[PDB]
RNA sequence: GUCCGAACCCACUUCAGUUGAAAAUGGAGGGGAUGAGUUGUGGAUAGGGGUGAAAGGCCAAUCAAACACCGUGAUAGCUGG
RNA sequence: CCCUAAACCGACACUGGUGGAUAGGUAGAGUAUACCGAGGCGAUCGAGUGAAUCGUGGUGAAGGAACUCGGCAAAAUGCCC
RNA sequence: GUAGCGAAAUUCCUUGUCGGGUAAGUUCCGACCUGCACGAAUGGAGUAACGAUUUCCCUACUGUCUCCACCAUGAACUCGG
RNA sequence: CUCGAUGUCGGCUCGUCGCAUCCUGGGGCUGGAGUCGGUCCCAAGGGUUGGGCUGUUCGCCCAUUAAAGCGGCACGCGAGCUGGGUUCAGAACGUCGUGAGACAGUUCGGUCCCUAUCCGCUGCGCGCGGAGGAAUCUUGAGAAGGGCUGUCUUUAGUACGAGAGGACCGAGACGGACUGACCUCUGGUGUGCCAGUUGUUCUGCCAAGAGCAUGGCUGGUUGGCUACGUCGGGUUGUGAUAACCGCUGAAAGCAUCUAAGCGGGAAGCACGCUUCAAGAUAAGGGUUCCCACAGGAGUGUUCCUGGUAAGGUCCCCGAGAGAUGAUCGGGUUGAUAGGCCAGACGUGGACGCAUCGUAAGGUGUGGAGCUGACUGGUACUAAUAGACCGAGGACUUUCA
């Protein structure tokens, strides 16, 4: 099948609005140390660390 | 479970050898025929010693499927050939003898005649 | 273990399991390994497998041990250094820590490494 | 659930021989014939066991007549009077479906401690 | 309008027995466990005669303050579900009041509704039974096609309601006239002659046969 | 100008492709495979002509008369503008 | 320097075409096929996920051409003595 | 219009008629001749062998089908380019 | 009307509609002994088979069936399939033509494609609203599905009939087809599990194994999925009616089913059964929870910002869920998954050792070893840590 007429302006902006992405939430490092933003459930880039201010295990060499 | 074109040997002595399931009896659209079902069948082969003539139109009741059947106490009775039973019109054999393993399932009040005659029921 | 369910890595099934043996062996060559989540998650079962049948050592043992992983080498290392380290441990050997995501394919990378510290 | 299994240890029996697929075996079955009842014995070789709880069952292969019978009995019906083990067979299979297209000689099971 | 029994339980599996006749039944295992009367519906303040009933072990973390107040009205403790039972009945039954399986006898018929296994995005095939092309003799392309799926110029449309591939499974399925076979109230098992909709660990409600029996 | 069968040459069936990987192919089978075989290099035949185990086939990816340029801004009671 | 090609002929760094030479081991009649050698490659977007569906393979109870324009495709058969 | 052949790659009527094969055969095969409109080097009638030719039958064999189910994969689907 | 293209036969698939009804339901007249029939009405709820021949439609035939209905939808349906027929180029036969060629004569052979923009339709989400914000359970305006039928037994050899023959109205049992769920049973699957085994390469070798050859090939096989499997379903009924059968009864001193009125009366109509359903913007109802925050402008406060409550989402572990969204469960106050321990299922006798045999191998130790999904335990591993959203007494009017 082939587009039967060129689609209006108001139809093509309603489907290309759908096309996005949602922000990155990122948390605030648990080490005092560090403080820096990563991932939720992933090692600090910066301290290159995991888990709560006590535990705290090195998981990057970073 | 036997349905059209399956071919049947026979449990008989009337000479056929051979048929040929036409027809399973009992309701239309009726897919399948098992222990102790009617068929309409043709005389594949036969006995040229006999009273049953090749290509002739009979009525069976089949007995020993080789698939399985279920009995209402949960087991499972099993051949290794599909076998069947010429009729006379009646409920009754056309032969004077029964070759072989019979169901049970012809002991439904039924087939009293071709019990009586079956060598052994399991 | 558990098969897979889904569709299987490296586009084939033999190809999934050369991949998680020599990923496994790879784990107990270097103690930990980066292989992306989904490689780690799938090899952490057959590497506790390996690890429980490696705490008790004997010949018998070794030689299934050595049906896996296949280089004696590794197989000597898990049977000195990895088996007795998990003395009291009954099972979780391995812990996986995700790291972030590769900017060529954005693939969601982790870390999957033995156990280091002794349960007791 | 172990609730399952605790209800089916109400209906399982307790009066089982052992026995393996291979062995001889009588199974005696009990018939209904109308207002009679009778117990007919089916003798052959056990060629499977299909295993779990009261779900147990298991197949007898006969040959009567020239033709093979198959009949599979869950172990643990009611309608199996007893079970009697004349051979011990010694097989190397769990299930002896080969012996399904074997007769004479090629069929026939050597017996245990031979 | 109809006067109906009914209690919630759990699917546990099934098993077989063998019947008085030597008959082996397929049964359902039920734990259809311990209801509690959390509300009771009546016309004057509610418009209909039907009792809500509990069932179900919460932790007491994982109940809010608005289920919490619900209960602490109801006199009971938390439970997880609730269903309501449309009965005739309604008044009989007290707040709080305690029902359990023996509310059902040894061979009482009985309805049971359940959400039925899911089973994704299903094929015409599959969710509705079509044939679809042959394997050979020249298809191309087609062969689990649901066919056509109209006419012509006329009507230039598809009839509403077409039987076309969607999500098959999750539904509200009642399976009627089953034959209670057990039922062991001093810890809840109800045995049912039949096989029940929805997985194993399900809920379901067992209700008194509407159609009585066959 | 035997037989079976790789290379090689072919192109019978089927499926896929059919804005293709490919302006004719790919997968699976299939025919010939010491012969009227196949293939490399160079050469010869040229457009009312060539060549053709002959299908109007082929003659530089559309041949019941190639392509290019020229007569030429051919002509068209026709269609469009 | 490439050269059974990513460098030549195909508009492409194109599942096509392209003449000749060398061409080991084991199973094998074999230059078929399987796994290997000398040697060379991991292929030029990836990561996931049990949707329908299409392609490509695999298995199947009982029946066995009832399929269909037609046994189309597949299955069976297959080697040596 | 002879030999020979004929409802034929030719027969309109036509599914001619009879016979065989099937439980059922507008096709088939053997006959009949009423050859619409065979016929003797545009050869007549046969013919062992040969055929990826056309047609009918038997057997074996099977997901062709009754009646589909399940498995793995390249797309499809989600994320990044 | 369409030639700057509206693809032309039959089958397959999927239906939907009409009733001029094939079956099943009801009724008149005949009748008709009964049994059956045939005919004029009602009635479209459901059902309406599989094959041989032919490209066929048609038609004939075989075997059934309660029956094998007739038609419309571009002679429904080729951006769904089929290409056998038709209608291209090749060739042959017959006939016609001097010939090139022609033939609703025949015969063999013979290319198509399309990633769906819009409507339509099957599913699934996001948003906003539902005059405060929430959590749970719901009502049903309305919508959809479902609606088939046989045989036998009994009433009863009763009624009827001269006999032979053989009921209605009821009662019971067992089926076919269709269909919902489902995996206990049976069957299939099986890229996991166990085992055997061929060729070959490898781990130095023995021993024990590994890779590849379709999972190399074979024998099995739990879980899951499934039908060929096992459970259930159609109904028992209610109301108003169709044809029709009536009651009372005039106009018309009688009569008349009708003009006043009332009653019976079908698988059809509407319910009963099942399912969806308040976007039912008419945005419903019950129960429960949270609460009169803060700061600015302001012009009746208005309205815009900001932090919260109840509550929810993100994220993580998962499956009873799933294309993705969604759904459901769990998230340390924790059994959600993996591992671990035990069991069950499955395979069927591991390695080693002893012993027997020249050897391939046999026996023992030992229902051995291995082992997934199923079951029960157990925090050993990962469910860290945190963010984000979310009312404000909630517009106005009148009542009480
Ligand atoms: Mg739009
Ligand atoms: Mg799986
Ligand atoms: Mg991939
Ligand atoms: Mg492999
Ligand atoms: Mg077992
Ligand atoms: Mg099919
Ligand atoms: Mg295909
Ligand atoms: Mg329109
Ligand atoms: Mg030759
Ligand atoms: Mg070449
Ligand atoms: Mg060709
Ligand atoms: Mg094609
Ligand atoms: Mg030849
Ligand atoms: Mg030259
Ligand atoms: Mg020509
Ligand atoms: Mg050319
Ligand atoms: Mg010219
Ligand atoms: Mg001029
Ligand atoms: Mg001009
Ligand atoms: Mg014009
Ligand atoms: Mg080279
Ligand atoms: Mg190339
Ligand atoms: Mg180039
Ligand atoms: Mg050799
Ligand atoms: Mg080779
Ligand atoms: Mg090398
Ligand atoms: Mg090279
Ligand atoms: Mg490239
Ligand atoms: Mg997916
Ligand atoms: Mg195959
Ligand atoms: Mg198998
Ligand atoms: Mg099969
Ligand atoms: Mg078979
Ligand atoms: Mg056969
Ligand atoms: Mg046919
Ligand atoms: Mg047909
Ligand atoms: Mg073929
Ligand atoms: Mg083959
Ligand atoms: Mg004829
Ligand atoms: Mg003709
Ligand atoms: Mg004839
Ligand atoms: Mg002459
Ligand atoms: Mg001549
Ligand atoms: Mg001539
Ligand atoms: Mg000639
Ligand atoms: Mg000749
Ligand atoms: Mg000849
Ligand atoms: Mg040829
Ligand atoms: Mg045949
Ligand atoms: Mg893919
Ligand atoms: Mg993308
Ligand atoms: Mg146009
Ligand atoms: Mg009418
Ligand atoms: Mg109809
Ligand atoms: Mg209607
Ligand atoms: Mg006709
Ligand atoms: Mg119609
Ligand atoms: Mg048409
Ligand atoms: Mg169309
Ligand atoms: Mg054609
Ligand atoms: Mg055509
Ligand atoms: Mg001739
Ligand atoms: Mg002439
Ligand atoms: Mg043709
Ligand atoms: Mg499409
Ligand atoms: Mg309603
Ligand atoms: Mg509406
Ligand atoms: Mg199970
Ligand atoms: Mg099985
Ligand atoms: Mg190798
Ligand atoms: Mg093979
Ligand atoms: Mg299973
Ligand atoms: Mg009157
Ligand atoms: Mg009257
Ligand atoms: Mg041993
Ligand atoms: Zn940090």
């Amino acid at each position: 099948a082939v587009p039967k007429r060129k689609m209006s302006r108001s139809n093509t902006r309603h489907r290309r609005s759908q096309w996005k992405t949602v922000a990155t939430k990122l948390v605030t490092c648990a080490n005092p140390a560090c403080g820096e933003k990563h991932l939720p459930h992933t090692a600090c880039p910066s301290c290159g660390g995991y888990g709560p201010r006590g535990d705290r295990r090195q998981v990057v060499e970073a | 479970m036997i349905q059209q074109e399956t071919r049947l040997k026979v449990a008989d002595n009337t000479g056929a050898k051979e048929l040929l399931c036409i027809r399973v009896l009992g309701g239309s659209k009726r897919r399948y025929a098992y222990l102790g079902d009617t068929i309409v069948c043709t005389v594949k082969d036969a006995i040229p010693g006999g009273n049953v003539k090749k290509g002739e139109v009979v009525k069976a009741v089949v007995v020993r499927t080789v698939k399985s059947h279920r009995r209402p106490d949960g087991s499972y009775i099993k051949f290794d050939e599909n076998a069947a039973v010429l009729l006379k019109g009646d409920g009754e054999p056309r032969g004077t003898r029964i070759f072989g393993p019979i169901a049970r399932e012809l002991r439904e009040k039924k087939f009293m005649r071709i019990v009586s005659l079956a060598p052994e029921v399991i | 273990p558990k098969p897979t369910k889904g569709p299987r890595l490296g586009g084939s099934p033999a190809h999934e399991r050369i991949i998680l043996r020599n990923l496994a062996s790879q784990l107990f060559e270097h103690g930990r390994v980066v292989t992306t989540v989904t490689k780690a998650k799938r090899v952490r079962p057959l590497a506790e497998k390996l690890i429980n049948r490696a705490k008790t050592d004997t010949v018998a043992n070794r030689r299934f041990v050595n049906r896996t992983i296949t280089d004696r080498g590794i197989v000597h290392i898990l049977f000195t250094e990895i088996g007795p380290r998990m003395e009291g441990r009954d099972g979780g050997y391995t812990r996986v820590t995700r790291i972030g995501i590769r900017k060529g394919d954005n693939a969601p990378m982790a870390v999957i490494e033995v156990i280091s510290d002794k349960v007791a | 659930s172990n609730i399952i299994d605790e209800i089916d240890k109400a209906s399982m029996r307790d009066d089982i021989p052992e026995f393996r697929p291979g062995d001889s075996v009588k199974v005696h079955v009990k018939v209904v014939e109308g207002s009679r009842t009778r117990v007919q014995v089916f003798s052959g070789i056990v060629i499977s066991r299909t295993g779990g709880g009261v779900q147990e069952s298991f197949t007898v292969r006969k040959l009567s007549f020239g033709t093979g019978v198959e009949r599979t009995f869950p172990l643990h019906s009611p309608i199996i009077d007893k079970i009697e083990v004349d051979r011990h067979g010694a097989v190397r299979r769990a299930k002896l479906y080969y012996l399904r297209g074997r007769r004479g000689k090629a069929a026939k099971i050597k017996e245990r401690g031979s | 309008e109809r006067t109906v029994k009914g209690v919630l339980g759990t699917k546990l599996g099934m098993t077989q027995l063998w019947d008085e006749h030597n008959r082996l039944v397929p049964v359902t295992v039920i734990q259809a466990g311990p209801c509690v009367v959390t509300q009771v519906r009546t016309p004057e303040t509610d418009g209909y005669s039907a009792v809500q009933l509990g069932y179900g072990a919460v932790k007491a973390k994982n109940v809010t303050k608005p289920e919490a107040g619900h209960f602490e009205k109801a006199g009971v403790t938390p439970r997880r579900h609730l269903v309501e039972l449309r009965t005739a009945d309604a008044s009989e039954y007290t707040l709080g009041q305690e029902i359990a399986a023996d509310v059902f006898s040894e061979s009482d018929f009985v309805d049971v509704t359940g959400t039925s296994k899911g089973k994704g995005t299903a094929g015409v095939m599959k969710r509705h039974g079509f044939g679809g092309l042959r394997a050979t003799h020249g298809v191309h392309r087609k062969h689990r096609s649901p066919g056509s799926i109209g006419g012509c110029s006329t009507p230039g449309k598809v009839i509403k309601g077409l039987r076309m591939a969607g999500r098959m499974g999750v539904e509200r399925v009642t399976v009627q006239n089953l034959q209670v076979h057990s039922v062991d109230a001093e810890r809840g098992i109800m045995l049912v002659r039949g096989a029940v909709p929805g997985p194993k660990g399900s809920l379901l409600v067992v209700r008194s046969a509407a159609k009585k029996a066959a």
